[PDB]
RNA sequence: AAUUAUUAUUAUAAAUAUUAUUUUAAAAAUAUAAAAAUAAAUUAUAAC
């Protein structure tokens, strides 16, 4: 009670004593209140083959022993994201809907592992198949873009010194728009006459 | 501290100002909206602590990932200034 | 995480609204009712789903949407 | 801002200054106390919409910018909205989270280079356009005749054909050097106030008008 | 200034039910609550009228139709 | 009464040369709290700041609706429940702002409109 | 043979009522969030007007807000 | 539960309403509660 009593609150007090039951609020004190008061449901975890999808590839990468604690390690290095909705959990969700279905039988050598793959290497193959030659082909569509992102500079490669000679277009009017107002008739003839000295003999 | 999808901001934690410590709306960075920013990240006191130094209350950890990210770069702009006007 | 050995939150063992700057975890742009393909609204509404998963599958942050009448 | 308070006596600008504040003329033996320029706070500038978009303009003009040419361009427009080197530093970290700028380094220079951000550059065309919208409507001169935009009308398609940089040469400097006698006649003065928003953050209201010193 | 019966009108839903959304769900619905036992009207005395809570407060008045829609549904949904 | 607690009136001393208060009067309150109170006679259209009214006729104007007026007599069977004596019932209450009742200070209302 | 009617047994109108009340407390629920804003969102907008009054006033009477000293003060680049 | 009292009576549904009860200008014992020492959360402390 002293964070509550002492004058000046703090910053972590504030967010500590909230246990409001509002959207996007402190989940802990929402949590830690009454049954009857939290509605933190349940944990959607992911089964999705989706979570197939990430999972017959990397068996055949590294089949061996030990993979039930630092097979989350494969999920925190193969990263174009994890696979886990919660790596706690659903990684433990991993084996349980691979040895149901008959996807993965496990692999015991003075600890337990995931070897083995149950007799459906034949569908891991035709999964990296779907990989690899899958990734190739989508790369390179973007490629099409950058075939002529090259081209994104270069249609504004004349465009950037066109449309920055039309940036002074407006300027050299503005700058005698002005002019006006001042009367120069000399430094203002010659800044008109030196753009036109050598305009006309362009093109 | 205070993060919303259109850029971010600096607040503090004013004791009368608790209702918005959580979610406070505010004109985002960005070009328009009256955004209702979040809490991100705790940033520290803003009167002392009694008998304790300035230092007590300490702002975060990413918070300073914060400041070393969002400024962080003063060799990136030591260009045109620096620490002087 | 990698917390160097085990130092993770003792009495809970995880800590509520951790800094998330550093991943801004915002809603797509483009998005869909994972099993009846509806578009979503972005941030005002309850009426949508997120599944924010370690991995990412659905829209542009990947986790998982569906309408509230299309979990089912 | 003043003479030769944090920086030696002769840094002065040809920018926007503020309303109300004199050049109050300090001596020259004056110096500060190492010790005394420990706090060095100053005034925050206004680092807002106005100056955001003015901002582009000048990085719109060139998509690629160096260092000194970050603050050698502001002095080549008709209205600038900054008044130091530092206000040209407070608003490009703000324009960083506003993914508008996404400045690098070239590997075989060692300079560090603007560049607006492909994710954003499409669209601030717009906000250097909506600028731009009435920029070029709003002239004088242009509106008085038709001999003055004709003597030129052909040379634009003219010019980056075979003569593209030729004219660049000029179209920098000349075409901007009226505007320093234009400086002398007319800046911008940052006329400001101070509020404070309903969170309760500080923060100042900036009513920018051009100066009619003549 | 913001209004919320000019303000229904941006959500179509009506005047009687953005005024339910701001005042407890006893003065509209048919849920649980005790009033205070002051409101409850008195008789006519020699000297003073009469009361009642619902010329007193003809805002608090439960509004048994909108929970015909809302919260209760009909047996001619279900034949 | 109720606690014998010396009660003391704290107020800012210049108010000659004040802005907001230039020539206001605090012997007795308002009528009703929600107007602008008392001014010494020799200042009646003296103008006010015009914004310290803009957070007064925004706030002055949230009791003249009949909801407040459903506050102000459901407060009364509040207290007589809670106790309070000398609460007179809320059957017999008068609203606390009428519509006739406010032409009276829709007298001194010829400023700007 | 005729179109399927599994009658209303007890337990289907007890879901068919609860299938309603949900909706209602989601429905409160969601427009408790959308008056939310027009509120909200009309009062910053009513008071940027304000400063905005209050600022064009101070701009014509020499109220500059910003303390006893003059304008020098704030031109020196220093707090002090 | 003797009550307008230690109290979300919660079978269900839920998530950004500031939605409306807490006096006092002194001092000790006590009661709660509290900076410093013989890699961890602890001490005891009958100390501000």
């Amino acid at each position: 009670a002293a964070a509550a009593a002492a004058a000046a609150a703090a910053a972590a007090a504030a967010a500590a004593a909230a246990a409001a039951a509002a959207a996007a609020a402190a989940a802990a004190a929402a949590a830690a209140a009454a049954a009857a008061a939290a509605a933190a449901a349940a944990a959607a975890a992911a089964a999705a083959a989706a979570a197939a999808a990430a999972a017959a590839a990397a068996a055949a990468a590294a089949a061996a022993a030990a993979a039930a604690a630092a097979a989350a390690a494969a999920a925190a290095a193969a990263a174009a994201a994890a696979a886990a909705a919660a790596a706690a959990a659903a990684a433990a969700a991993a084996a349980a809907a691979a040895a149901a279905a008959a996807a993965a039988a496990a692999a015991a050598a003075a600890a337990a592992a995931a070897a083995a793959a149950a007799a459906a290497a034949a569908a891991a193959a035709a999964a990296a198949a779907a990989a690899a030659a899958a990734a190739a082909a989508a790369a390179a569509a973007a490629a099409a873009a950058a075939a002529a992102a090259a081209a994104a500079a270069a249609a504004a490669a004349a465009a950037a010194a066109a449309a920055a000679a039309a940036a002074a277009a407006a300027a050299a009017a503005a700058a005698a728009a002005a002019a006006a107002a001042a009367a120069a008739a000399a430094a203002a003839a010659a800044a008109a006459a030196a753009a036109a000295a050598a305009a006309a003999a362009a093109a | 501290n205070a993060c919303h999808v259109p850029g971010d901001q600096i607040f503090l934690v004013s004791n009368s100002f608790t209702r918005r410590l959580l979610t406070r709306t505010d004109h985002c960075p960005k070009c328009d909206r009256l955004s209702t920013f979040r809490f991100m990240s705790v940033s520290g006191m803003v009167g002392r602590m009694p008998y304790k130094p300035v230092d007590t209350p300490g702002p975060s950890y990413a918070t300073l990932y914060w400041r070393k990210q969002r400024s962080g770069k003063i060799a990136s702009q030591p260009l045109n200034e620096v620490c002087n006007k | 995480t990698a917390v160097p050995h085990e130092e993770a939150r003792s009495r809970p063992h995880f800590p509520a609204y951790t800094e998330d700057v550093d991943q801004p975890m915002v809603v797509p742009d483009g998005v869909c009712c994972f099993n009846c393909d509806k578009p979503i609204d972005g941030d005002d509404i309850n009426s949508y789903v997120w599944v924010p998963s370690g991995n990412a599958r659905v829209p542009t942050t990947q986790g998982y949407f569906f309408h509230v009448k299309c979990f089912k | 801002f003043q003479a030769g308070v944090h920086t030696p006596h002769g840094s002065r600008y040809n920018a926007a200054r503020m309303k109300n504040w004199p050049v109050q003329e300090v001596p020259q033996n004056f110096n500060f106390t190492n010790e005394q320029r420990f706090k060095a706070k100053a005034v925050p500038r206004d680092t807002g919409k106005i100056p955001r978009d003015f901002l582009l303009s000048v990085l719109y003009r060139n998509q690629p910018c160096e260092v000194a040419s970050l603050w050698e361009h502001c002095l080549h427009d008709p209205q600038i909205v900054l008044d130091s080197k530092r206000h040209l530093r407070e608003v490009l970290q703000q324009a960083r989270a506003e993914g508008f700028v996404s400045f690098e380094k070239d590997a075989v220079t060692d300079r560090w280079v603007c560049h607006l951000t492909r994710e954003r550059f499409e669209e601030v065309r717009a906000l250097v356009g909506a600028r731009a919208e009435a920029q070029d409507l709003y002239s004088g001169l242009r509106g008085a005749s038709a001999t003055e935009t004709s003597a030129y009308s052909e040379s634009f398609r003219e010019m980056n054909e075979d003569t593209k940089r030729e004219h660049f040469r000029l179209l920098s400097e000349q075409v901007a050097d009226t505007t320093t006698h234009l400086r002398k006649f007319q800046r911008m003065e940052m006329d400001y106030l101070p509020y404070t928003d309903l969170n309760g953050k500080v923060n100042f209201m900036w009513w920018y008008e051009m100066s009619d010193t003549r | 200034r913001f209004n919320l019966d000019e303000a229904a009108a941006e959500l179509q839903l009506d005047e009687a039910y953005v005024a339910s959304l701001y005042k407890p769900l006893h003065y509209t619905y048919s849920m649980k609550g005790q009033r205070y036992p002051a409101e409850q009207g008195r008789t006519s005395r020699p000297g003073s009228l009469a009361a009642s809570r619902d010329r007193m407060f003809p805002l608090y008045r439960r509004n048994y139709k909108l929970n015909r829609e809302l919260r209760v549904l009909d047996h001619r949904r279900i034949s | 009464r109720s606690d014998n607690v010396a009660m003391y009136f704290v107020e800012y001393k210049n108010r000659d040369m004040s802005d907001n208060h230039k020539g206001e009067d605090y012997t007795a309150g308002p009528e009703r709290f929600f107007l602008p109170p008392r001014i010494i006679e020799t200042e009646k259209g003296i103008q006010r700041p015009p914004h310290m009214q803009m957070a007064f006729d925004r706030w002055a104007s949230k009791f003249k609706t009949e909801e407040f007026h459903h506050w102000w007599r459901l407060r009364h069977a509040k207290l007589r429940y809670w106790g309070v004596r000398n609460v007179p019932h809320p059957s017999d209450v008068d609203p606390l702002w009428t519509e006739k009742e406010e032409e009276e200070w829709h007298n001194e209302m010829l400023a700007n409109t | 043979r005729h179109l399927p009617v599994m009658p209303m047994t007890p337990r289907v109108v007890f879901e068919h009522a609860q299938e309603k009340r949900i909706d209602y407390a989601k429905k409160m629920h969601r427009d408790r969030r959308l008056v939310e804003q027009l509120r909200t969102h009309e009062f910053w907008g009513w008071y940027m007007k304000l400063q905005r009054v209050r600022g064009r006033w101070c701009k014509e009477h020499g109220v500059s807000s910003r303390g006893v000293y003059g304008p020098a003060v704030d031109a020196a680049e220093l707090w002090g």
